[PDB]
DNA sequence: GGGAATCTCTTCCAGCACACAT
RNA sequence: AUGUGUGCU
DNA sequence: AAGAGATTCCC
């Protein structure tokens, strides 16, 4: 199993939307530094070693347990193309 | 007609140029401005591009998602 | 009727040398050759002089020598000199046939990220995950677990890492916490012998099992038909992130626990289990 | 012209031939033996097809990446790696017409019906 | 238990399913372990009426070959005779083998694992400790002469080499078309890669009556279709125009789960519709594709099923699996 | 130790050398072994004359042939890539037509492999061997006719395939067709052609039905002595009416076309045997003034009119009977290639006479070398019907040959018919076992050959059968024909005697093939013994009777894979098969005279022959077996013992004592255990790896060639260019690494450099070991062959022993393959209440679906075995039964629980309650004291087992008992892979190479199915580019990993530019429009 | 102008292995 | 790199 | 190699 996954097929018209999302999510959440996450003060993910998942392992989990909490919003247009790339890029390190 | 009589005859070329004849699926559909029309999977496979389903399709490949933090600096000089 | 022909680029035609000097070079090339080698006969020849058979001949010859580079084998067989009988592979045969560039993604490919091994009984793990031995997810796991050795104080830098794993006793105790640290929620492709229906390929969280044969959850093993006598599965690792996105999405075992043919539980209790629990649910 | 949506096949006139084609194969040379380098405007040639080597030109001139888009004054190099090398066409002027055995030898004669 | 995990896959969620699964596959393992469930060669306890079962076997026959030698019936009509004889005396045989244990060993090490999903088969059983049946010969025909010992005692020399002759075929049967296995697949993709569920819904209303009584059993009698058949046709899919039968009025357009067709049946054996109206692929707008209403249900899961999915590829392959079983 | 035998069959007579086959055939196939003017005609000296006299000035003729002395021996073969062959010389004269008569001897025209004293030969420097083959036996047949089951055919098969296919079928009309090639013609003519007056055959065939009035007219057409010559060839061979058809005469004739196979022997026999009543001369050709003479065509049509008409006598062929289906030994392969090659020396002295100066020219000019040497060369190599010597362990070596085939030279046998060949026909019994057959595709193509059964020279098998006088059996053992056969009524094994007499008034027979209930009376034959049904294999298989045909077959099959253990046990339950099939497989070494014991070395056994003569024996103990395994020879006595003729002195590689030790003896305890041996997984205990249970010995051999190339002369020096000398460290000799080193995956074996880079040889990824030999052919070679081009090659055997590890393959005789999963340690293993626990544990589950009771069996008899010491001896059919095992156990039982009723130990808590439960379970009877409870489990196979990682007793007793487990040939580390990213190729770019890495894996169509069918694009599309041949996006990727960075997607489809270009070489035009048609940029 | 026969071209199947051969 | 053969699935 | 389709020849 997988953290609450049929609220999140559910939260989505197509499984597949879900899938999209999520991935995308993980690659931004990774390229524009990790810091750009929407639940990092004390519900956050967290790992075995040390609790260092606060950081960067896995791209996805953290995608995935985002979109479990209204912080997020999907859909077909939303924001221009390059607009958003670019302040996207801006806003963080 | 048959199965493979009918996957025999599939309008885009670029799947026949497989299976069957290639110089023939060729030479045949060069002489008519053929517009293969992407979208079989095999089709759509010999060229390297997604699979028009799943992930693939375009009815969720054109997805963004975004938080407040941004959705506001974007929503500013809109 | 073409007055120019087109030639194909370089590198699709590696002129490259192979070992001790061994030079192959694709058969286009030499195609390629002896169209240039009657051509250039043909129009310095027109200069000249210009006889019947000699300049009629030629242009037999051309029209052939271009045809044998366009789609060899519709007459004779141009042949490199005594050595190999075989004809030259013309442009028409870079395509058609079954190593070629319209049969070649559909069936073919060798993947590269992979393994495989004997399938043996996972008792010990749920759906969500499967057994697979060290030195795979070592290998498999290797340009991860690399900069992850350099992100901590097992590595100086990558190159140190790469030779820091390069013989098999370097294994330390650090290399393999890092190795978890690689994974966590990654899941990894597992495949059947002969693959029929849709769920013939599973995603499991990988777990850094002792022994050297994969072990796989015993409730998969009626979905792709496997059983514990010789066979033996494949393992892929969906690198990018959206490959890993969709993969512990809609190809992980756990959420596939119904059969696409029909709305009947595939992932239903097997063999040992339903023994064990019709034993203790029957009256004397 | 960002998203390629279909793809159509169709025969090319001598001038549309000519537009994939950087220059002319006027020599049946391939590689030098002892020099790896092209020939004589040959199969390889850096001219018509692409820079044997990376980003740097045929004498060298210009050998970065900073002029990237730019042609050497004194020699045609416009550089991307070797992959300028293997993208780019070259092509032949027949001395005579000849037409293609594709279209000439099939089940159906595609000229003779 | 299957029906369980069905059930409880479409109450409780995927995710829990998941962990109910688990906690079977160890509780049941674990407690098979403690049973003590085991195989000896006593386990396999053969029928007490088994001589008599045969005793009136031969003693019939006896007869019946009298009445050849006299002249009454034919060769065939003898033949089949036999035929009669030991496929209701084996059929017979089974159901002492099958009591025997119900009533005085009702845990038998044999026959609970025979009994629930474990492993073991009604016939096979009939073969361990009654006896096996008359053979194939090489040809279409049968042994007129049974192999009378069951796989527990001594089965004799000349029975084994008249049961290789089947024995033999069976890996033909198997090992052959264990190749055949990539051939159909293969024919279905080619035609239905093209084929995929990218629309929400189509602009048509046409439906299919798919029917719920078999007029072709005996000679031309109408009766109810069979218990599984139907279901394969009405699960998880979409209505064309609203109809009630028992007492509830089933939505237009609605996406009919498999208790829908329950109760459908159940009006069914009262006489209220012969037929359910259904929209279904077969009549499709989408020219390159199938809409999400005309295709149904399935998704790995009893959900609306997602747009986008390769639906081709899937129906293909699910047509593909049970293709080497036949 | 000791034995039990159970069997009261009396072997009347021994099973025959079971490798005879392959080597009787191939002695009778040469006068090698008798004088050149001794007997045997047949086999090659027969070749000969068939092809010898070549008359044209040009008469050659057979004066004697002889060779045998070999380039070199049995072993220095196997290390050199060479042949056990030997020079054809052959004494050959020539006579011209005039006078003159020149003749030269020996001619070098080729060569002609040998084969070993166990049945193999080595070809190129590689145990081969060349199976049997089945196929329908040339003569004549009458089987029905296609589409009318009314009237019959005719048929007059000829092998080879050069040479007609006649068939006699009387049209439905009434007219008799002859069909000669293919094309039909009135028979009548044909008949004319022989010298047939109308009047006598009007008699010959008149005798019955009317049926001859089709035939016997043709009044105007046949009425003509000589005519019919001329004008068949006129309607057969479209052409000229001269000579030519009387010269076709010879073609349908004698010594060409029609089968040679001598004035007695196939054609002669069979036809007779089976129909017709005579055979004058090889086939149908009488010409004593050049006209006709005939005996089989006149025969042949009466016999055709008998089936098509009343019944004199039944007359029908059966297509499959066995009766009429050949066996091609191996000399008759042999000879065979032999005549076929001979023909070809035959058609270059034909061309030659062109060619002739003056007249002598028997040696130099004429007899060349080159067809013989292709005849020979290519067929102990090419043919499909000679390959690697399965020499997993000697048992498997010994089935091998003893295999008959029906995949061959396909005149025979094709590959696209089945099904209904593969077939158990009812003629197979006694004669081809009716279970050997390779499961799995190709299943019924190949069969090994019956236990008893052998070939008798003209083909067909024969099966030992004992007679009887009226009521009592007679101890003659005649080996009948499988037409032979259907001619009797013959009685099973089984059935009671008295010293020699009948003792049941009822007895189990069977007639023409098929189970009839006799009387002592009209008994003629009888079984020798139940072990001649079934090969050997299936004969080495204990409690057959209760094991699943399905199941027997697995079972059979397994043994020819089992990995000869360093320590191997031979079975607790055996069949006796066992002690003759390590001495007829030359597994082991015995004695050949009486004597006493010299010196017992581990490298030599010498012997005291009371004439006065100590002979040498060898020892050998790792020589690398043909399939991976280790052979190793062990001796068996002590110094100063006095051995007998017959005895043995050392064991084979799979031999304990002289028994086929083919395995372990393991207590195993059958019970399902956690999930651990869910489906057919096996549980282990830790303590069968404590002590070497399960330990193989391994070979791999690695090697280099040293090819003199031009742009740079490669060559062998203990020199590597650049990095390390601690990697030199093993590197003794200068070029070879030292004997006894051990190698690790990456370490250094060879050093060697090309045009300096090292190009050496290194040790896979695999595993290496330690080296144990390491064998070098130089420039300087004493009689080798070495590769073109190659100065030397450098061959390491470098072995390593394996244990028992998860993962690999275990099963037994009754069909129970199964992978280990677990190897619990000794404390947490189900253990008796006896301080011992249990070695192995096998799920119930995997025992009702395959109705294969034998383990049952074998476990309850172990039982006994285990607590008495002592194994058995159980025969096929005839073996032990419920209660001798029972009794026995009753037996082991007053040792097991009197030691601790004695020592001063009573009934356990835990067993009492275990008591308990099997009261109301139904085992135990209620009423009994614990001590008779616990006898009754204990006499039903079944004990007291306790959970061991609890103390908790299994509540329910279970059945517990040594059984006989064998190690597979299949391990985990012969077939282990993981690479994620290595070499590739310059050729094709899809990744494969074994410097670091193993290869990549392989994504078939089925798997690309499964991707798309799933959605998962984006995973599809990286697997078939960014890590497979897409190379621009490979690096990419490996850029980004290494940094950190998500895997960045291929933007541009290289797949598909690549395509673009491939297709815009051509006149074609690839254009990439947009969504409203617009071009759009690639590059 | 149609029908039949003959020749030529194309299809040619689930996975891994180990072999050898060309 | 293709064919033959066998082994396992 | 086997089967199917196309082409050519004869009626
Ligand atoms: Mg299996
Ligand atoms: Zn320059
Ligand atoms: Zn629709």
């Amino acid at each position: 199993a997988e953290p609450g996954i049929d609220k999140l097929f559910g939260m989505v018209d197509s499984k597949y939307r879900l899938t999209v999302v999520v991935a995308k999510r993980a690659q931004q959440l990774l390229r524009h530094g990790f810091k750009n996450t929407v639940l990092e003060p004390e519900e956050r993910p967290k790992m075995q070693t040390l609790e260092g998942l606060f950081d960067d392992p896995n791209a996805v989990t953290w995608a995935m347990k985002e979109l479990l909490t209204g912080r997020l919003v999907f859909g077909e247009n939303l924001v221009p193309e390059d607009r958003l790339q670019k302040e996207m890029e801006r806003l963080y390190p | 007609m048959g199965v493979t009589k009918s996957a025999l005859s599939t309008k885009s070329w670029l799947s026949a140029a497989s299976f069957q004849n290639t110089t023939h699926v060729l030479t045949e559909a060069a002489i008519a401005g053929k517009k293969d029309e992407l979208i079989g999977l095999k089709e759509n496979v010999i060229l390297g591009r997604l699979i028009p389903a799943g992930t693939g399709s375009d009815f969720v490949r054109f997805t963004q998602v975004v938080d407040q933090k941004t959705l506001k600096a974007i929503e500013e000089a809109r | 009727i073409l007055e120019a022909v087109p030639v194909l680029p370089p590198d699709l035609r590696p002129m490259v040398q192979v070992d001790g000097g061994r030079f192959a070079t694709s058969d286009l090339n030499d195609l390629y050759r002896r169209l240039i080698n009657r051509n250039n006969r043909l129009k310095k020849l027109l200069a000249q002089g210009a006889p019947e058979i000699i300049i009629r001949n030629e242009k037999r010859m051309l029209q052939e020598a271009v045809d044998a580079l366009l789609d060899n084998g519709r007459r004779g067989a141009p042949v490199t000199n005594p050595g190999s009988d075989r004809p030259l592979r013309s442009l028409t045969d870079i395509l058609s046939g079954k190593q070629g560039r319209f049969r070649q993604n559909l069936l073919g490919k060798r993947v590269d990220y992979s393994g495989r091994s004997v399938i043996v009984v996972g008792p010990q793990l749920k759906l969500h995950q499967c057994g697979l031995p060290k030195r795979m997810a070592l290998e498999l796991f290797k340009p991860f677990l690399l900069k992850k050795m350099e992100e901590k104080g097992i590595a100086p830098n990558v190159k140190a890492a790469r030779r820091m794993l390069e013989r098999q006793r370097d294994i330390k105790d650090e290399v393999w916490d890092a190795l978890e640290e690689v994974i966590h929620g990654k899941v990894v492709l597992l495949n059947r012998a002969p693959t029929l229906h849709r769920l013939g390929i599973q995603a499991f969280q990988p777990v850094l099992v002792e022994g050297q044969s994969i072990q796989l959850h015993p409730l998969v093993c009626e979905a792709f038909n496997a059983d514990f006598d010789g066979d033996q599965m494949a393992v892929h690792v969906p690198l990018s992130s959206f490959a890993q996105a969709e993969a512990r999405i809609q190809m992980l075992s756990a959420h596939n626990l119904l059969s696409p043919a029909s709305g009947e539980p595939l992932a239903k209790p097997s063999r040992d289990i339903i023994l064990g629990l019709y034993y203790i649910t029957q009256v004397r | 012209k960002k998203e390629v949506r279909k793809v159509r096949i169709a025969l090319a006139s001598p001038e549309k031939i000519r537009s994939w084609s950087y220059g002319e194969v006027e020599k049946p040379e391939t590689i030098n033996y002892r020099t790896l380098k092209p020939e004589r405007d040959g199969l390889f040639d850096e001219r018509i097809f692409g820079p044997i080597k990376d980003y740097e030109c045929a004498c060298g001139k210009y050998k970065r990446q900073r002029f990237e888009g730019k042609v050497c004054e004194r020699c045609g190099v416009e550089v991307t790696k070797s992959i300028v090398r293997r993208y780019r066409m070259g092509h032949i002027e027949l001395a005579t017409p000849a037409a293609h055995i594709w279209f000439v030898k099939d089940v159906p004669s595609k000229i003779g019906t | 238990l299957k029906d369980l995990v069905y059930q409880a896959f479409l109450r409780l969620g995927m995710e829990k399913t998941a962990r109910l699964l688990d906690a079977l596959k160890y509780y049941g393992f674990t407690f098979s372990t403690t049973s003590g469930i085991t195989i000896g060669i006593d386990d396999a306890v053969i029928p007490e009426e088994k001589k008599q079962y045969l005793e009136e076997a031969d003693r019939k026959l006896l007869q019946i070959e009298q009445a050849y030698e006299m002249g009454f019936l034919t060769d065939r009509e003898r033949y089949d005779q036999i035929l009669q004889l030991w496929t209701e005396t084996t059929e017979k045989v089974t159901q002492a083998v099958f009591k025997n244990f119900e009533e005085n060993y009702p845990f038998n090490p044999l026959y609970v694992m025979a009994q629930s999903g474990a492993r073991g088969n009604p016939q096979q059983i009939r073969q361990l400790c009654g006896l096996r049946g008359l053979m194939q010969k090489p040809s279409g025909e049968t042994f007129e002469v049974p192999v009378r010992s069951s796989f527990r005692e001594g089965l004799t020399v000349l029975e084994y080499f008249i049961s290789s002759h089947g024995a033999r075929k069976g890996g033909a049967d198997t090992a052959l078309r264990t190749a055949d296995s990539g051939y159909l697949t293969r024919k279905l993709v080619d035609v239905t890669h093209e084929i995929v569920v990218r629309e929400a819904d189509c602009g048509t209303t046409n439906y299919i009556s798919v029917p719920l009584f078999q007029p072709d059993e005996v000679t031309r009698s109408l009766r109810l279709r069979k218990r599984a058949d139907i279901e394969a046709g009405l699960y998880g899919r979409v209505l064309a125009r609203e109809v009630e039968v028992l007492g509830v009025r089933l939505e237009e357009g609605r996406y009919l789960s498999m208790d829908d067709v329950h109760l459908l049946i159940k009006a069914a054996e009262a006489g209220e519709i012969q037929e359910v109206p259904v929209r279904s692929p077969l009549t499709c707008q989408t020219r390159y594709g199938v809409c999400q209403k005309c295709y149904g249900y399935d998704l790995s899961m009893a959900r609306p099923v997602s747009i986008g999915e390769a639906v081709g590829i899937v129906a293909a392959q699910s047509i593909g699996e049970p293709g080497t079983q036949l | 130790m000791e034995i039990k035998r159970f069997g009261r069959i009396r072997e009347v007579i021994p099973l025959p050398p079971l490798t005879e086959i392959q080597v009787e055939s191939y002695r009778r196939a040469l006068q090698a072994d008798v004088p050149p003017e001794k007997r045997e005609n047949v086999g090659i000296q027969a070749a000969f004359r068939e092809t010898f006299p070549i008359e044209e000035g040009l008469v050659l003729d057979f004066l004697e042939y002889r060779l045998g002395e070999p380039p070199f021996p049995q072993d220095e073969c196997r290390e050199k890539d060479l042949t056990y062959q030997a020079p054809l010389y052959a004494r050959l004269q020539l006579i011209h037509k005039d006078t003159g008569l020149i003749k030269e001897d020996e001619v070098f025209l080729g060569h002609i492999p040998l084969m070993t004293e166990d049945g193999s030969f080595i070809i190129n420097g590689a145990d081969r061997v060349i199976v049997s083959q089945i196929h329908r036996s040339p003569g004549v047949y009458f089987t029905p006719d296609p589409a009318r089951p009314g009237r019959y055919i005719a048929s007059i098969i000829p092998l080879p395939k050069r040479g007609p296919w006649i068939d006699l079928e009387v049209e439905p009309n009434g007219v008799v067709s002859m069909k000669v090639n293919k094309r039909k013609f009135p028979l009548v003519l044909l008949l004319r052609v022989l010298g047939y007056d109308q009047e006598t055959l009007a008699r010959e065939l008149g005798a019955y039905g009317e049926l001859v009035q089709g035939l016997m007219d043709e009044s105007v057409f046949a009425m003509r002595p000589e005519e019919a010559l001329i004008r068949l060839f006129t309607l057969l061979r479209p052409g000229d009416p001269p000579k030519r058809d009387k010269a076709v005469a010879y073609v349908y004739g004698l010594i060409a076309d029609p089968r040679r196979y001598d004035l007695g022997e196939a054609g002669r026999y069979k036809a007779e045997e089976k129909l017709g009543i005579r055979l004058s001369g090889r086939t149908l050709a009488r010409f004593e003034d050049g006209e006709f003479k005939d005996e089989v065509f006149l025969p042949t049509l009466r016999y055709l009119f008998a089936l098509t008409a009343g019944v004199p006598g039944h007359e029908v062929d059966d297509i499959d009977h066995l009766g009429n289906r050949r066996i091609r030994t191996v000399g008759e392969l042999m000879t065979d290639q032999f005549r076929v090659g001979l023909a070809r020396l035959a058609r270059g002295v034909r061309e030659r006479m062109l060619m002739g100066s003056e007249d002598s020219l028997t040696p130099a000019k004429l007899v060349n070398s080159r067809p013989l040497e292709a005849a020979i060369r290519e067929f102990f190599s090419r043919s499909q019907l000679s390959q690697f010597k399965d020499e997993t362990n000697p048992l498997s070596s010994l089935r091998h040959k003893r295999r008959i085939s029906a995949l061959g030279p396909g005149g025979l046998t094709r590959e696209r018919a089945g099904f209904d060949v593969r077939d158990v026909h009812r003629t197979h019994y006694g004669r081809i076992c009716p279970v050997e057959t390779p499961e799995g595709a190709n299943i019924g193509l190949i069969t090994s050959l019956a236990a008893y059964a052998r070939v008798d020279e003209l083909g067909f098998i024969r099966t030992p059968y004992r007679r009887v006088v009226g009521g009592v059996v007679t101890d003659e053992v005649v080996y009948m024909t499988a037409t032979e056969e259907d001619r009797y009524t013959i009685a099973q094994a089984n059935t009671p005697l008295e010293g020699n007499r009948i003792a049941a008034e009822r007895v189990v027979a069977r007639r023409k093939g098929e189970p009839v209930i006799v009387s002592p009376e009209e008994v003629e034959f009888m079984d020798v013994s139940p072990k001649q049904v079934f090969s050997v294999n299936t004969n080495l298989i204990p409690f057959l009777e209760h094991d699943d045909a399905n199941r027997a077959l697995m079972g059979s099959n397994m043994q020819t894979q089992a990995v000869p253990l360093i320590r191997a046990q031979a079975p607790v339950v055996m069949t006796g098969l066992e002690e003759r099939v390590v001495r007829d497989s030359l597994a082991a070494l015995y004695a050949e005279e009486d004597g006493e014991v010299a010196k017992v070395d581990g490298n030599r056994i010498v012997v005291r022959y009371e004439d006065g003569r100590l002979v040498e024996y060898p020892l050998r103990r790792f020589y690398r077996s043909n399939q991976g395994t280790a052979l190793d020879q062990r001796p068996r006595v002590v110094v100063g013992q006095r051995v007998r003729k017959g005895d043995l002195l050392a064991d084979g590689p799979a031999s304990e004592n002289g028994f086929l030790a083919l395995g372990q003896n393991v207590l195993v305890a059958i019970m399902p255990f956690d999930g651990y041996n869910f489906e057919d997984a096996i549980v282990i205990s830790e303590e069968l790896l404590k002590r070497d249970f399960y330990t193989s010995i391994h070979i791999e051999r690695y090697e280099i060639e040293a090819r003199d190339t031009k742009l740079g002369p490669e060559r062998i020096t203990r020199d590597i260019p650049h990095l390390s000398e601690a990697a030199l460290r093993d590197l003794d000799e200068e070029g070879v690494v030292r004997i006894g080193a051990e190698v690790k995956p990456g370490d250094i074996l060879v050093g060697r450099t090309s045009f300096v880079k090292d190009t050496s040889l290194r040790v896979p990824p695999g595993e290496g070991g330690i080296v144990v030999r390491t064998v070098r052919l130089r420039r300087g070679d004493p009689g080798v062959e070495l590769k073109p081009g190659v100065r030397e090659v450098v061959r390491v055997y470098v072995a390593q022993k394996r244990k028992l590890q998860v993962g690999d393959k275990l099963a037994n005789r009754h069909g129970n393959k199964g992978v280990v999963a677990k190897i619990l340690p000794v404390e947490d293993m189900p253990h008796l209440p006896d301080g011992t626990p249990v070695d192995v544990i096998l799920n119930p589950l995997g025992v009702p679906s395959r109705m294969n009771l034998g383990q049952i069996l074998e476990t309850h008899l172990g039982l006994a075995g285990y607590f008495l010491g002592q194994r058995y001896i159980s025969p096929i059919f005839d073996g032990a039964k419920e209660p001798e095992i029972k009794e026995l156990l009753a037996q082991a039982f007053e040792v097991y629980f009197g030691k601790r009723k004695g020592e001063g130990f009573g009934v356990d808590k835990r067993e009492v309650e275990v008591l308990r439960r099997a009261e109301k379970l139904g085992l135990v009877t209620p009423g009994k004291t614990p001590e008779e409870q616990l006898k009754e489990l204990f006499l039903q196979g079944k004990v007291v087992l306790y959970d061991g990682r609890t103390g908790e007793p299994i509540e329910g007793p279970i059945v517990v008992g040594q059984m006989f487990i064998m190690k597979l040939y299949h391990m985990v580390e012969d077939k282990m892979h993981a690479r994620s990213t290595g070499p590739y190729s310059l050729i094709t770019q899809q990744p494969l190479g074994g410097k670091a890495q193993f290869g990549g894996q392989r994504f078939g169509e089925m798997e690309v199915w499964a991707l798309e069918a799933y959605g998962a694009a984006h995973t599809l599309q990286e697997m078939l580019t960014l890590k497979s041949d897409d190379i621009e996006g490979r690096n990419a990727a490996y850029e980004a990993i290494i940094k950190g960075e998500d895997v960045p997607e291929p933007s541009v489809p290289e797949s598909f530019r690549v395509l673009v270009k491939e297709l815009q070489a051509l006149a074609l035009d690839v254009q990439t429009l947009d969504e409203k048609d617009n071009p759009v940029d690639i590059f």
